[PDB]
């Protein structure tokens, strides 16, 4: 009976409101002028058709209550209409100069052919007679949506808006933009609300560089400018040094600019997930913005012919969710790019559903294992930003030139490994160190199975010194040496062959220290190969079915032994685990049918990210492209196919 | 080897059963002591009691629309019959039994096409290879019963051997569905699939059949049969008459009379194990898990009575006059309507006790 | 939770097959772990 | 204001008919399991009157959690009773 | 009792019409239900 708590209204602020929407049929008349028949077979870089295609896709899912796709005010229950009005010249002059406003003013009163020269002249832009009012509406719509969000009229806004604004520079336009839409709205809100809107965090995922938006706030600390794109400086538009990742601000805006450059195209979901997991969230929480502005561009979607990427619309919702978690709930979305209307339609659909409140779905591929170039690219970005921000120091061992004379005093470590190696080999497998007299080499250069002069099948396994995995400490800089292992790679084969009663021969060739490519190793390899073949192999009475095994380099020795001798009668298979190295072309001198026997009896495994395939000759001899990287990975992977090819080649 | 599992009905099965006793008890009394005829009356009475015993949502004179069959939870199906719960129980008993290596096959024999549609509607998402041996299957799956160019001018193509170690095999226990109608019209449909045990969902399969004796003789052991045994029913008198040691119409009348006289069965048996019993059936042994009830001993039962609810006040007219199929359906219809009004409005006021 | 989880996995073999159990309870989830320590369809995590 | 001014005085045709929204989350409410009868399990105080320091695993816990919810309008049950007419955001589930 | 009765009378029902989606009650929550089937 006792009324303990009288009933009260629920006390929440996010989602009793609706999602802001800005849409006009008045921004579809800024169009190009017909020049040549080639325009009929090109993707039409910035076309007015982008608006109504997406707007059609919306009403098909019941989120918008409009059965005939026309501008109304009763937008349903999940979204709220935000009216647009032509922005006065003052808001535009907040970023731009006075001559660019008069440029667009004069543009309004041009004839046809002068507009044609204007389209032809611009840095990838096009003008039109209806390009003044249709350029004033974007900036105004952006300011209205951002006011609606900041003053809490809507929980969040989304604005389908054209022409773009992320390439327009304060001086003049260039890059299919007329007025810089992001910068105008950001400066007008920081001027209109410098008590609530005090720190803004702008993010760019459009695949070009937001050069104008960069310059607008390159000396601003209230505006954290973040841009991700492909750089490819020589060719890829804009091709400016402002797109390079070292543009980290200047003056008071130092550390408050960030360019993220993709070394190559073709990225997917895992890259974006990995990156957004690592970098944007610490500097975002440390920067603590009062508003996060989003400069959306769907010119890199799956099904786009200009971006050539494979990003799915689920990752878009994930990143939308992350940015919604970043800020206090205030969020604004302006659209900049896009070329393939169906990809931009499905992506905008996913983003709008997440903006109404739906959770992001699970990604179609959680396992792609991102390309190596982007990794060290982000490492260099982390170096700069660790120098600038604190959330990257002490956690990545950054904390914000060895010698050249102590090189005479160095620890050898080839012979130590090979000696330890020799030790644990002889103590379990009783390998015979075979002596190469009249050649100055380490005693443990080669080790063979005992009674080698009677075994028919002799497997000759050549390889360099082994690989080392070491643990680097993360607390401070350098690597921990006592916590390292030797990655013995050629061990599975030695055991395998001893399980099948074969002549097994170990061959180590050390590495030329402080040397890019082990050329002297290749020379010494040809010497050991030729010498061993002449002085020892031809004097063993019982011998048949020789198979070679090459790891990484040293295959020049085998190539030289094949080209400069005739030894294919007793050997029946060559196999090299190239990995990543350059190709050893066979130079046949005895005869040419040896080269075809070579190409035929061969299996070579080279990496996915190798120099090729981005088609080899038969002088390389039936190479194959792996799916994984690393010598250890591909050897443990294809250890069975290799023994299969060997056993299939023999009886 | 034949075996029997004593099964009873549920609440609403007894409600609709008493609805049937109201609509037919005067007429069946007249039978013992072109609208329709007393032959058709007694046959419809018999068949409808058997149908109410097998998921009473089949009592409608309409096929299930075949999209709703696979658009429903398993509970809503087994809420109808008590037989379905015991059935699904033994299903989960055998698929979650301890399994050396056995890919054991069973055949389930339904009575008509409606029941078998419900059967494929129940075990579709389960861990079996289910094959309906009669036409118009409900989502027929294709489970089949048991019995590198990278270069040019060269030719190795070891992809074949490579592919042998990548692609996998299914292991679901086989389960076959059909009706005894087709098993009488045709034969040897079970002779091919050598099964270890037969669960006859209908308890009147008349076991010594040519298609079944060919399998019995083919087998080295004795093939165990399971007849789902209703405690008292228009089949259970004849089953009583069999397990020990025209004319079809009189047998139907006599067993329906034994059921109506025996619908007030005070004793029921329980404590049926399932994993032990399915093991008993698997190794083909007669273990005592089956219960030896075998019968119940025989005016006073022509009066129907529904379940008396709190503040309910529902009664039946008992239709003491002629009957025609249209009048039958409208009578049964509005009787189920007032039964539903009674169950809804009855329940809709009991909240406030618990509230206070 | 052991009773509950075993009911979900045994009684729903058509829509749910892998679950994750989290224990941010600062005492370690002793009894819960042993019931699914040999079990692979369930990934148990305990913060403690 | 503008002269772009797309004028079309005609009854235009329905293109997308109204459809009920295809969302799987929140036309529903949130499940809630509260039962007063899990508050039996109490210690039998045997040493002395330890009533300053009773058992930490306590029946009293459930009530305070349930209480704080109705202080924010989430539960419109005034006496803090687990009854049906809780509210609109959540939905009580019976406990057997 | 009430839900068993109501569920029975609600669907494909008896021969007369005297009395006779969102939210997905008819086991149509699309999280690994149709794709759980074999579908050859
Ligand atoms: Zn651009
Ligand atoms: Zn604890």
């Amino acid at each position: 009976r006792q009324v303990i708590v009288p009933v009260c209204m629920p006390k929440i602020h996010y989602s009793p409101l609706k999602t802001g929407l800005c849409y006009d049929v008045r921004m579809r008349y800024h169009a190009k002028i017909f020049t040549s028949y080639f325009e009929y077979i090109d993707p039409h870089p910035e076309d007015p058709r982008r608006i109504y295609r997406i707007y059609k896709i919306l009403a098909e899912n019941g989120l918008i209550n409009d059965p005939t796709l026309s501008g109304v005010d009763d937008l349903g229950d999940l979204m709220l209409k935000i009216p647009v009005r032509a922005a006065t010249s003052e808001e535009i002059l907040e970023v731009h100069t006075k001559e660019h406003l008069e440029f667009i003013e004069s543009t309004e009163k041009m004839s046809r052919e002068e507009l044609l020269k204007e389209t032809e002249k611009g840095d990838s832009v096009y003008f039109n007679n209806d390009s003044y009012a249709s350029a004033r509406l974007p900036c105004g719509g952006a300011i209205e949506a951002c006011k609606a969000v900041v003053e809490g009229r809507v929980k969040n806004s989304l604005a389908v808006v054209r022409p773009p604004g992320h390439h327009a520079e304060p001086q003049a336009a260039g890059g299919f933009c007329l007025f810089s839409n992001v910068a105008v709205a950001a400066k007008n809100i920081l001027k209109n609300y410098p008590e609530s809107v005090r720190r803004i965090m702008i993010l760019d995922w459009d695949i070009h560089h937001g050069n104008g938006t960069q310059k607008s706030f390159y000396q601003d600390d209230q505006v954290l400018y973040v841009s991700l794109h492909r750089f490819e400086m020589g060719k890829y538009y804009p091709g400016t040094i402002q797109g390079q990742y070292d543009q980290t601000g200047e003056g008071k805006g130092e550390g408050f600019n960030c360019n993220i450059t993709w070394p190559v195209g073709g990225v997917g979901d895992a890259e974006y997930m990995w990156a957004f997991e690592q970098v944007v969230m610490p500097m975002g929480r440390e920067f603590k913005p009062d508003l996060v502005i989003i400069s959306s561009g769907f010119d890199a979607a799956d099904g786009d012919t200009i971006g050539q990427c494979h990003v799915t619309p689920s990752c878009y919702g994930h990143m939308t969710h992350m940015l919604k978690s970043l800020a206090r709930g205030n969020l604004c979305v302006v659209l900049e790019g896009g070329y393939n209307l169906d990809a931009i339609a499905r992506s905008a659909l996913s983003v709008a559903k997440v903006l109404i409140g739906e959770p992001p779905d699970e990604l179609p591929d959680p396992l792609s294992d991102p390309k190596p170039e982007v990794i060290e690219m982000i490492d260099k970005v982390i170096r700069l930003q660790s120098k600038y921000w604190n959330c990257f120091r002490r956690r990545h061992a950054n904390s914000g030139p060895i010698n050249d004379s102590i090189i005479s005093k160095n620890f050898p470590l080839q012979k130590a490994i090979r000696q330890q190696q020799q030790h644990y080999l002889s103590d379990e497998f009783n390998f015979v160190t075979l002596p190469l007299v009249s050649m100055d080499l380490p005693d443990n250069t080669v080790l063979c199975t005992p009674n080698i002069s009677e075994s028919n099948t002799i497997i000759i396994v050549v390889h360099d010194t082994s690989d080392i995995w070491a643990k680097r400490n993360v607390i401070s800089g350098t690597i921990d040496l006592s916590s390292s292992v030797i990655i013995d790679n050629s061990l599975d084969f030695i055991k395998w062959g001893l399980d099948r009663k074969y002549g097994i021969i170990d061959v180590n060739i050390p590495l030329t220290l402080f040397e890019p490519d082990n050329y002297s190793g290749m020379i010494t390899s040809q010497e050991v190969l030729i010498y061993l073949w002449d002085n020892y192999i031809k004097y063993f009475p019982s011998v048949a079915k020789i198979a070679f095994i090459g790891i990484g380099d040293s295959y020049s020795g085998i190539v030289h032994l094949l080209g400069h001798r005739d030894t294919r009668a007793v050997t029946k298979t060559v196999i090299n685990f190239l990995g990543d190295k350059q190709l050893k072309p066979l130079v046949p001198l005895v005869d040419e049918t040896l080269s075809e026997w070579y190409f035929k009896n061969s299996l070579i495994f080279s990496n996915n990210s190798h120099q090729c395939w981005k088609k080899p000759r038969k002088k390389f001899g039936r190479v194959l492209r792996c799916d994984t990287d690393g010598l250890n990975n591909i050897i443990e992977e294809r250890f069975e196919e290799a023994t299969d090819f060997i056993l299939d080649s023999f009886e | 080897k034949v075996y029997y599992l004593p099964v009873t009905l549920t609440q609403f099965q007894k409600d609709l059963s008493e609805i049937l006793i109201s609509l037919h008890a005067k007429s069946f009394k007249a039978s013992i002591i072109p609208t329709l005829s007393q032959r058709q009356l007694t046959y419809i009475f018999d068949s409808n009691i058997r149908a109410i015993a097998n998921h009473p949502s089949l009592l409608v004179d309409h096929y299930m629309p075949r999209q709703l069959l696979r658009m429903e939870p398993t509970e809503s199906s087994i809420a109808g019959s008590h037989k379905f719960q015991v059935l699904n129980q033994l299903i989960n008993s055998i698929c979650f039994r301890d399994r050396p290596n056995e890919v054991i096959k069973c055949a389930i024999i339904a009575h008509s096409i409606k029941e078998l549609d419900l059967l494929e509607g129940l075990i579709l998402g389960k861990k079996f290879r289910t094959k309906r041996l009669s036409g118009t299957s409900l989502y027929n799956e294709k489970h089949k019963f048991p019995n590198y160019t990278g270069y040019s001018k060269d030719d190795y193509d070891y992809s074949v051997k490579r592919n042998l170690k990548k692609r996998k095999i299914n292991t679901d226990d086989w389960l076959f569905l059909a009706t005894t109608k087709h098993l009488k019209h045709d034969q040897y449909l079970l002779a091919n699939y050598d099964i270890d045990m037969i669960i006859s969902f209908d308890p009147m399969l008349e076991v010594e059949l040519p298609a079944l004796q060919v399998l019995r003789n083919n087998a080295n052991k004795d093939i165990p049969i399971i007849k789902l045994l209703v405690q008292n029913s228009p089949d259970h008198y004849l089953l009583d008459s069999e397990i020990k040691n025209s004319q079809e119409y009189e047998e139907i009348k006599s067993s329906l009379l034994y059921f109506l006289q025996a619908r007030n069965a005070p004793v029921n048996n329980c404590e049926i194990d399932y994993i032990k019993l399915v093991k008993c059936c698997l190794e083909g042994k007669d273990c005592n898990n089956i219960l030896p009830v075998l019968d119940l001993i025989t005016s006073g039962f022509w009066q129907p009575q529904l379940t008396k609810l709190q503040y309910s006040s529902t009664e039946l007219p008992l239709w003491d006059g002629p009957l025609d199929i249209k009048t039958y359906q409208t009578e049964l219809m509005h009787r189920a309507v007032i039964r539903l009004r009674d169950i809804q409005d009855e329940y809709a006021k009991g909240t406030v006790p618990l509230y206070e | 939770v052991a009773v509950a989880a075993k009911n979900i996995l045994k009684n729903y073999p058509e829509s749910v097959r892998r679950i994750m159990i989290l224990d941010w309870d600062i005492h370690h989830g002793n009894g819960t772990q042993k019931s699914f320590y040999q079990d692979d369809q369930v990934l148990y995590v305990s913060l403690h | 204001e503008n002269s772009l001014s797309t004028t079309s005085k005609s009854k235009r045709q329905v293109i997308v008919p109204v459809c009920m929204p295809k969302i799987h989350y929140s036309p529903l409410k949130t499940g809630l399991c509260y039962d007063v009868r899990m508050r039996y399990h109490a210690k039998i105080f045997t040493s002395y009157f330890e009533y300053i320091d009773p058992h930490p695993e306590d029946p009293r816990r459930i009530y305070r959690i349930y209480k704080i919810l109705a202080e924010n309008g989430l539960i419109n049950d005034p006496t803090l009773s687990g009854v049906d007419d809780l509210g609109d955001l959540m939905l009580k589930i019976p406990v057997r | 009792s009430m839900k068993s009765l109501e569920n029975e009378v609600n669907g494909p029902l008896t021969k007369f019409s005297t009395e006779s989606q969102n939210d997905f009650q008819s086991l149509k929550a699309r999280n690994k239900f149709l794709k759980n089937y074999i579908t050859l």
